[PDB]
């Protein structure tokens, strides 16, 4: 016993000291040091840690290959299995695999953090089905999340595996399935005696018995011990419970039994949910449809429950015993008169799985051996129902289980989920009633009202009934089909599961090796797919390196009376606890470590530095501190207005006379819109490592940031040492979108000081739940508007008023409100327009930049007017092209100088807007309980910081005597491909092939005094710096290319050196002239503008509120893109972030401003099935933009605002619903919509947990 | 491997008064089994062996004979302590045959006017070092005591010796002299320097800070230096030929100047401000604070076929007088006093340079008196380690050790009229050798 | 003792240490080179030629 034996990538791993708590993911990265597979959460929601496990079944002789989440896989459960990670299927060091190739060259990769998991979610699929259909591709992907690309380039690469241009499909390698790693034969012999395995850890012992007797024995002796197979529950629930003893029933055969005989299907506990799927499909397909009513219900529920990874491990037993309040399988299992076969050390027994088996029923000492589920009697019907924030891979807001036995009602039964704290008379009254609904609606309504956290009761009760109806018709159909309006029949049709990217090519005469304009793959693309890209956390731990954990304020506004950490310091392997009194110098207008009071519900109060993160996590949880609440407490902006609590003054912009224009206006309109906030959700959580070079106070800092310079000073000012002592490096970042600009500078300082007193390297990596709490996101925004318009739609005057919740510290807030105001006018000329805005500050975490930086927030309000006015008048696009810019005109800040119309026009064509709107209108005449909507939104965005010096940028280009070039600049690779571009540039001006040129990282050693990588100007400014370095150098080789005008680049440089010509040169860009004067309210800030537009279309389910995105078209002025493949990716991605902001992504707080939604399990970003299944993007024909390098145009933030096309696509569906029978708030979610569409059911109950901020 | 052993074959035609009229000297050196820097050694040993003496008719040939021993390479002095030692073996040989005093025969053949080397390159405060050395050491007084001592003592004898020296510095081709730097100014006023040289303990790094301090006119403390790296300064040359800080000194100077000139307008709008306010405003006004420096190198060229050229930018002049007492019965000896004068000419760091001389002198001393390598007939190295290889310890160096730089004097070629003293001291060790040699004679 | 020279640097996880065997002869052909014992010796990862 005791020795853990499993194979990693065909190599034999044998662990003599196994710890029942360490999971596979830690083991790979921290002990074997295969950093390829990474964690971006830990909830099992993002698949970023997907690996493949292979199992040999000696009794069957089969070799199974299934995917799993390594963050939840206990290494103690791998004994005898094999594991394959990303660097197991290929690497540039040997040879790369078709999957790694096609994903990189097809541009299914930007930031690279989510890629190893995609590769391994696809590889797996191949190992199972080397020529996979799409339904299978979708199954294998349902469980991977990406925040950059939008899923299009990834899916597309997968699709390449079955039966202009961005890449060359014909150079791909072919798949040779017989070339893969061969299941280790050591493991095969090993699978052919039986005896207990037991592993001991620091705090926990893992016992896995080999016989049912011994299992039953351990249970009785250890009734507390949990039985772990999936660990998809204990994994989460445990995190702060710890068990001194854990049991694995895995090895017990009697728990993996499937007997289908005669009068019922009997399923063993241990069967995974994948195994239950496959067995239930095999059985349902060979049986009549009258006998399979409940099998098809489970089947229906199993198909969307979580992803593949999780279904591959989650157990039938585990699922049942844990009885989750929103479980999808339980509510049907229990309404079908199913049976649990349990066995204790006393004897056999059977307990039913009934409505109250889900109490607040197995005795502690018995184990579930299998569940008996019976075939359906000839005259009974069962049906499952469900509602979720996303079609798959997310729990039900509310799900239902229902059954009846007749058309007089002989029996009845209904089990709900998502209302009672568990799965919860009205049906008993319905026995003998003919198929009674209107009656049963009132009954069910009062019932569920009688029977919690989560809020939105109204909606939850409305669905509960809404499923009643669905069941009502679902069964009336089988009744008529066995022996019925069409407008009704539709509701029983559920929505299943879901492009051409076009650009102008490069000049005919342009040589191959000049890469400008060329869709060059992201230089790190392949490395992203092989797991060779070293991000921050992937760095080896140095002897003595310590790990940091921080305890944060659990109160919104409070004095800190007592702070006792005595238990901590003593805890295992802790070396020090750092507090505010340990900061050698400056501590922050915001503080690294809380002093005296705490002003927000996430503020860090102290940090503990252990010899393992686990030792630091479980120590920090035993620090004790008591608060004295400080009333007044401010959370909602509506609060910060009453208490007149703000950040900076009011800022106002005016043009024309709004007061006089208001009277000569035909009509007036007043109202207000709220907008939700949003979390960045970079896949690489905030991360930094501080490493004393052990001398003159010097130190290296490897940090995941958008601004290494800022970080640099933020640390030198905290420790009180010169900038010249701290060298700050950044080779790549696993996503940013703005959230890594301010924050990492702070978090680096927090760790910097821990390194002071401990005197050693500190590694500071935030778990996600903390990351979402500590670092904040986009500024929510409340809009107050008054619109004076004419009867024909033309808007004459607008007095619009913005406020935004900035949080508890300034950060970039004030600049946001400045920006949201400048840009909110968008594409429209409102001849008389006044707009004011102030940043009202609150006791919430400090908000910061986000892709779009204020524009998606403020623009959305003005768009809410165009559709409002269009409504009052009675067509949207008509009202929009009335007020859109026409001639050369001026912004509200008087700047001047339009192919905006072109994008609009082209969009009106490429989408066939008018034809489709026709089909939509018709659809709405055919459909009642379902409606469609279509929307096309214009956009005039712009780019760049508001002061000249903010635009500067630098480079240092190096030419060695062998002809190879080393570039280095101020920008930072976040996945948007700056690094790639700077190589393209360097290639033009040095006229050598990209391959001669190489780029290491960004560092304050090579380019001093840099500015954050933001405002969508990254490559514009650095592009110029790097250009300047190359030019300067070339000019120096002038005489050298004359004496040998036909020589080789190699001979030139050697001679340069021999003739004392310097091959070390630096570049610089003073920046674009920009200035603004808020007092006169006018100035020229932005160097140019980005014009675009989008037409989206959706279909909403009036009964549940859900909706699917059908098609989306995007035209955007890129104007001679520097890398068509890169930019198109930006647009596609940024569009989806936009989409999530307006339709899916929700943050919720309790009255006192504590963050409810902490993580992927509760925070829902778009997955593969959320984005419009038909997604087209196209850049307008290239056009002069001589200002920027090579007439390019930064498209980094552009796409975001264009998401609200899906919003207004939805908004028109709702109207068309209500019509046959406003001003919508930003997140238009399932809730908001369902309610918007009121019907017989929503009229039953009227109306806290959550307060919108 | 290490320094190249050297066999000398010489023929000296001299007059009865000591003046040497002709010398046909022939050098060979054991280079080992691979070229390495060998060929350049024998080139150098030949160029410099003439030393301080004008032999009006002088032929010298040298070839690098290769063997099956480990590959030999550079060593402080690079060929000069080896080749010079042979010519000095003539001055004392001739002085012997004449029965004339050594220093008499030496200042007869020493350079007088402006003259030319054996490769035709062309003032002289060599004499000054000699003169000053003849004084500071009280050479003539002490030689008297020594002579007396030898009349009193039989089984023990003393000896005193004073040797002149004309050394020089630098690689034999222009491009070998180039050097670079990348100086960085952050917005808090702190400066990060970085160059091509490498700290070996002779204090380059220290000097480059001293330089940076002049040209930026900020205190050394504002300035900091991390390391040498091919990331920051590409295509560099080895840190050798005693020119380390001359060349890099120029590169770093160039980086500073370029920068200062960029802050010109900034120190006018606020001429009385602080270095800190200046830089912050530079940044805000889009003035680049990242600049690189460069030094094309000193012009140097040699044409071995015509046998003439100008290689070295300048010369280092010095001299040493040492004194010892040998134990005729055991062969042992103790070093009693040693004086050294050396033209440093406006040293950039008196403490650094003086250290160089003191040290390099002792390496010289060990080469001629203590340090031994021994091989078996088939060329296997016997002495492998400290237990068998004896370097000078605290009790070996002359218990009375004086060093002094000649009064500063213009050398406008090099930065700040400085003069690289890295290898200088080495040859001057043979003063202890010839100090010993005269004891033996007197015995 | 705060000056970090080369050897003073920490050993990284996996960092290996090198030793070399040298010719014990002045001038010679190399007839046989067998290192089989080495490769097997304790904690050796590779022999490079
Ligand atoms: C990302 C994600 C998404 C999900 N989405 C959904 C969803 O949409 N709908 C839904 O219904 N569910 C969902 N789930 C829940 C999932 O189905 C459960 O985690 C799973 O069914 C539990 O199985 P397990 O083996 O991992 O439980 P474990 O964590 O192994 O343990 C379950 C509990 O039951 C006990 N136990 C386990 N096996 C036995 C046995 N043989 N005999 C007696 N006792 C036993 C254990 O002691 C333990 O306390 C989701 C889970 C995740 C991670
Ligand atoms: N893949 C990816 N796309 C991204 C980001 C990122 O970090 N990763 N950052 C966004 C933000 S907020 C900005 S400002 C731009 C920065 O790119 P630029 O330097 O080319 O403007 O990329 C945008 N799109
Ligand atoms: N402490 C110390 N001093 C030293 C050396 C050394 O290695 N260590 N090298 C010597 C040699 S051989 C040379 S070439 C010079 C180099 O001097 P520079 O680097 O100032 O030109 O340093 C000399 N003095
Ligand atoms: O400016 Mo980008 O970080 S919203
Ligand atoms: S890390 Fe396992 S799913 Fe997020
Ligand atoms: S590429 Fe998928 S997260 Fe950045
Ligand atoms: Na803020
Ligand atoms: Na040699």
């Amino acid at each position: 016993s005791d020795e853990l034996i499993f194979f990693v990538n065909g190599k034999k791993v044998t662990e003599r000291n196994a710890d029942p708590e360490v999971n596979l993911l830690f083991y790979l990265r921290k002990v074997i040091r295969l950093t390829g597979t990474k964690y971006g959460c830990g909830g099992g929601d993002c698949g970023a840690c997907t690996v493949m496990i292979s199992r040999y079944d000696p009794i069957s002789k089969r070799i199974s290959h299934f995917s799993a989440t390594a963050c939840l896989v206990p290494i103690c459960s791998l004994h005898g299995a094999a594991v394959t990670t990303v660097e197991g299927i290929g690497s540039t060091k040997t040879r790369i695999h078709p999957v790694q190739e096609r994903i990189a060259k097809g541009h299914g990769t930007q930031c690279g953090f989510c890629t190893p998991g995609m590769v391994m979610s696809i590889y797996t699929l191949l190992r199972n089905h080397p020529e996979p259909s799409t339904e299978q591709i979708m199954e294998t992907l349902g469980g991977n999340l990406c925040r950059c690309t939008g899923y299009r380039p990834i899916v597309e690469s997968a699709k390449s595996f079955c039966p202009t241009k961005l890449y060359e499909k014909k150079e791909f390698q072919p798949l040779d399935p017989t070339q893969e790693l061969i299941f280790p034969p050591e493991l095969m012999r090993m699978a052919e005696q039986n005896t207990v395995l037991t592993f001991r850890g620091e705090r926990t012992t893992w016992i896995a018995p080999g016989t049912l007797n011994d299992l039953l024995e351990l249970k009785m002796k250890h009734p507390s011990a949990p039985l772990v197979i999936g660990n998809t529950y204990l994994g989460l629930h445990m995190k702060d419970v710890s068990y001194p003893i854990i049991i694995s029933p895995a090895r017990i055969l009697e728990l993996f039994v499937v007997t289908n005989t005669k009068q019922g299907l009997t399923l063993g506990t241990g069967l995974s949910l994948t195994q239950v799927k496959n067995v239930l499909s095999d059985v349902v397909s060979r049986l009549p449809k009258e006998k399979t009513q409940i099998y098809c219900a489970l089947l229906k529920q199993l198909k969307t429950l979580a992803g593949q990874q999780i279904r591959n491990v989650a157990s039938l037993g585990g699922h049942i015993i844990s009885r989750l309040p929103t479980s999808d399988l339980n509510p049907i299992l229990g309404i079908g008169n199913c049976i649990l076969n349990v066995a204790s050390t006393e004897g056999i027994q059977q307990i039913p799985l009934n409505d109250h088996f889900l109490a607040g029923i197995l005795k502690p000492e018995q184990v579930l051996i299998s569940v008996f589920v019976p075939r359906s009697s000839k005259w009974e019907f069962v049906s499952a129902f469900r509602q979720a924030p996303r079609q798959q891979n997310a729990f039900a807001t509310v799900n239902a289980g229902m059954k009846v036995v007749f058309n007089t009602i002989t029996d009845l039964g209904i089990l709900y989920g998502g209302i009672g704290a568990t799965v919860i008379k009205s049906c008993r009254q319905l026995i003998g009633r003919c198929w009674m609904l209107d009656d049963a609606g009132k009954m069910i309504c009062e019932e569920v009202s009688l029977l919690a956290p989560g809020g939105m009761e109204e909606y939850r009760k409305t669905l509960a009934i809404s499923f009643l109806f669905m069941f009502y018709l679902d069964v009336l159909k089988q009744l008529k089909t066995r022996d019925i309006s069409q407008k009704l029949l539709h509701i029983l049709e559920d929505f299943p599961l879901t492009g051409m990217q076009s650009f102008q090519d490069v000049d005919f005469q342009q040589p191959l090796q000049d890469p400008i304009g060329r869709p060059i793959m992201h230089q790190s693309g392949i490395k992203h797919a092989t797991g060779e890209a070293v991000f921050c956390d992937d760095m080896s731990v140095l002897p003595g390196e310590l790990f940091l954990a921080v305890v944060t304020s659990s109160k919104s506004h409070a004095k800190i009376i007592s702070l006792d950490a005595s238990e901590a310091l003593a805890s295992l392997g802790v070396v020090d606890v750092v507090t505010a009194r340990d900061v050698p110098g400056d501590n922050g207008e915001e503080s690294l470590y809380a002093q005296d009071e705490v002003i927000c519900v996430g503020q860090i109060v102290c940090a503990v530095a252990a010899d393992s993160y686990a030792h630091a996590q479980q120590a920090a949880k035993k620090v004790k501190i008591v608060y004295q609440d400080i009333e007044p407490m401010i959370v909602t902006v509506q609060d910060a207005l009453q208490y007149e609590s703000f950040i900076g003054p009011e800022r106002k912009l005016e043009q024309g006379n709004v007061e006089e224009a208001f009277q000569c206006a035909d009509q007036i309109l007043e109202g207000e819109v709220h907008l939700g906030g949003q979390e960045h959700f970079y896949m690489e959580t905030q991360s930094v490592r501080v490493v004393p070079k052990g001398e003159d106070k010097e130190m290296d800092i490897y940090v995941s940031s958008q601004d290494a310079a800022f970080t640099q000073e933020m640390v030198a000012r905290t420790l009180g040492i010169p900038k010249n002592r701290i060298n700050c490096h950044v080779k790549r970042v696993g996503g940013a979108f703005g959230g890594k600009a301010s924050k990492p500078g702070l978090l680096a300082s927090v760790a910097a000081v821990a390194a002071q007193k401990t005197g050693r390297p500190i590694r500071f990596i935030l778990e996600r739940r903390d990351d979402m709490l500590i670092t904040g996101g986009r500024h929510p925004l409340l809009g107050k508007y008054k619109i004076g318009f004419m009867n024909n739609g033309k808007i004459k005057a607008a007095d619009i008023q913005l406020y935004i919740n900035g949080g508890c510290t300034p950060d970039d807030s004030e600049l946001v409100i400045e920006y949201a105001l400048l840009k909110l006018e968008n594409a429209y000329k409102i001849p008389n327009l006044r707009v004011r805005g102030r940043v009202c500050k609150t006791n919430l975490p400090s908000n910061t930049a986000f892709r779009g930086f204020g524009f998606p927030q403020g623009a959305f309000v003005t768009e809410t007017c165009m559709s409002a006015v269009a409504a009052k008048c009675r067509p949207p696009e008509k009202v929009r092209e009335l007020n859109m810019y026409r001639t050369i005109d001026r912004t509200i800040h008087n700047q001047e100088f339009t192919n905006l119309l072109q994008c609009w026009e082209a969009c009106v064509e490429n989408s066939s807007y008018y034809n489709r709107k026709k089909a939509v209108d018709e659809f709405n005449q055919q459909r009642f309980w379902k409606k469609r909507g279509i929307a096309i939104i214009p956009m005039k965005f712009s780019v760049g910081f508001p002061k000249t010096f903010y635009y500067q940028a630098a480079a240092l280009v190096q030419i060695y005597t062998d002809g190879s070039v080393l570039v280095a600049h101020g920008g930072v690779e976040l996945g948007q491909g700056i690094n790639t571009k700077m190589i393209q540039v360097a290639s033009r001006e040095l006229k050598i092939p990209m391959s001669y040129i190489h780029l290491d990282e960004m560092s304050t050693v090579t380019v001093p005094n840099t500015v954050t990588t933001g405002a969508s100007t990254g490559a514009d400014v650095n592009g110029r710096a790097v250009q300047n370095a190359c030019q300067i150098l070339m000019k120096r080789l002038e005489p050298i290319i004359k004496q040998n005008p036909s020589g080789t680049w190699e001979e030139w440089v050697k001679e340069a050196f021999v003739q004392s010509i310097s091959l070390s040169a630096t570049g610089y860009f003073r920046g674009y002239q920009a200035d603004m004067d808020w007092e006169k309210g006018e100035g020229d800030i932005f160097p140019y503008f980005v014009f675009g537009a989008a037409c989206s279309e959706v279909e909403i389910d009036c009964l549940t509120g859900a909706h699917k995105n059908i098609r989306t078209d995007i035209v955007m002025d890129g104007s001679f893109s520097i890398n068509p493949a890169v930019d198109i990716g930006q647009i596609e991605g940024a569009f989806v972030q936009g989409l999530g902001l307006y339709t899916l992504e929700e943050l919720k707080y309790s009255p006192e401003g504590v963050l409810y939604t902490r993580g992927p399990h509760q925070y829902k970003i778009a997955s593969v099935t959320d984005i419009p299944e038909e997604f087209h993007v196209s850049l307008l024909t290239p056009t002069p933009n001589p200002k920027a390098i090579y007439s390019s145009k930064g498209l980094g933030e552009a796409g975001t605002f264009l998401g609200c096309s899906v919003f207004f696509a939805i908004a028109a569906a709702v109207a068309a619903a209500r019509e046959e029978r406003w001003a919508i708030n930003s997140p238009a979610t399932a809730e908001v919509i369902r309610m918007a569409c009121e019907d017989q059911f929503t009229n039953l109950v009227p109306q806290p947990w959550s307060i919108p901020v | 491997g290490g320094r190249h052993p050297l066999l000398g074959k010489y023929k000296i035609g001299f007059m009865n008064n000591g003046k040497i009229k002709a010398a046909d000297i022939q050098l060979y050196i054991n280079g080992g089994c691979t070229p390495d820097d060998s060929e350049l050694v024998i080139e150098y040993a030949l160029l410099k062996l003439e030393n301080a003496y004008k032999i009006p008719n002088l032929r010298v040939r040298g070839r690098v004979c290769k063997t099956n021993l480990p590959s030999n390479t550079a060593f402080r002095g690079f060929g000069f302590p080896q080749g010079a030692f042979v010519t000095e073996t003539c001055m004392s040989a001739v002085a012997a045959k004449c029965r004339l005093p050594p220093e008499k025969v030496r200042e007869l053949n020493m350079y007088r006017t402006i003259d030319r080397t054996i490769h035709n390159q062309e003032p002289t405060n060599l004499l000054q070092c000699w003169e000053a050395c003849v004084e500071n050491s009280s050479y003539y007084n002490r030689k008297k005591a020594v002579d007396e001592f030898n009349q009193q003592r039989f089984w023990k004898k003393r000896g005193i010796a004073i040797i002149p020296m004309k050394f020089s510095v630098g690689f034999p081709k222009t491009f070998y002299y180039q050097a670079a730097a990348l100086v960085q100014i952050y917005t808090d006023g702190s400066v990060l320097v970085a160059h091509g040289g490498v700290e070996l303990g002779q204090g380059i790094n220290t000097k480059m800070i001293q330089v940076a301090s002049r040209e930026l006119k900020i205190p050394m403390s504002y300035i900091h230096l991390d390391e040498m790296s091919t990331v920051t300064v590409p295509n560099t040359v080895t840190t050798g030929a005693s020119t380390g800080a001359d060349v890099n000194g120029r590169a770093v100077q160039n980086a500073c100047q370029i920068l200062m000139k960029r802050l010109e307008p900034i120190i006018k709008q606020n001429p009385s401000g602080t270095w800190e306010e200046w830089v912050k405003e530079a940044f805000v006004q889009s003035i680049s604070l990242s600049a690189t420096g460069y030094f094309r190198g000193y012009q140097a060229d040699m044409d071995w076929e015509k046998g003439e050229g100008d290689i070295f930018p300048y010369f280092v002049f010095g001299a040493a007088c040492s004194e010892v007492e040998i134990d005729c019965l055991t062969g042992a000896h103790k070093n009693i006093r040693t004086d050294i004068v050396m033209d440093g000419s406006f040293s950039i760091n008196p403490a650094v340079d003086i250290g160089q001389i003191e040290g390099a002198f002792v390496q010289g001393l060990g080469l001629y008196t203590l340090e031994e390598l021994k091989y078996s007939p088939e060329g296997v190295l016997y002495t492998r380690g400290p237990h068998q290889y004896k370097i000078a310890s605290v009790t070996d160096i002359p218990e009375e050790f004086h060093v002094s730089l000649l009064t500063p004097t213009p050398n406008p070629k090099a930065i700040y009229s400085s003069k690289g003293l890295g290898e200088a001291g080495t040859f001057l060790g043979c003063s202890v050798f010839f100090a010993i040699a005269a004891a033996v004679a007197a015995a």
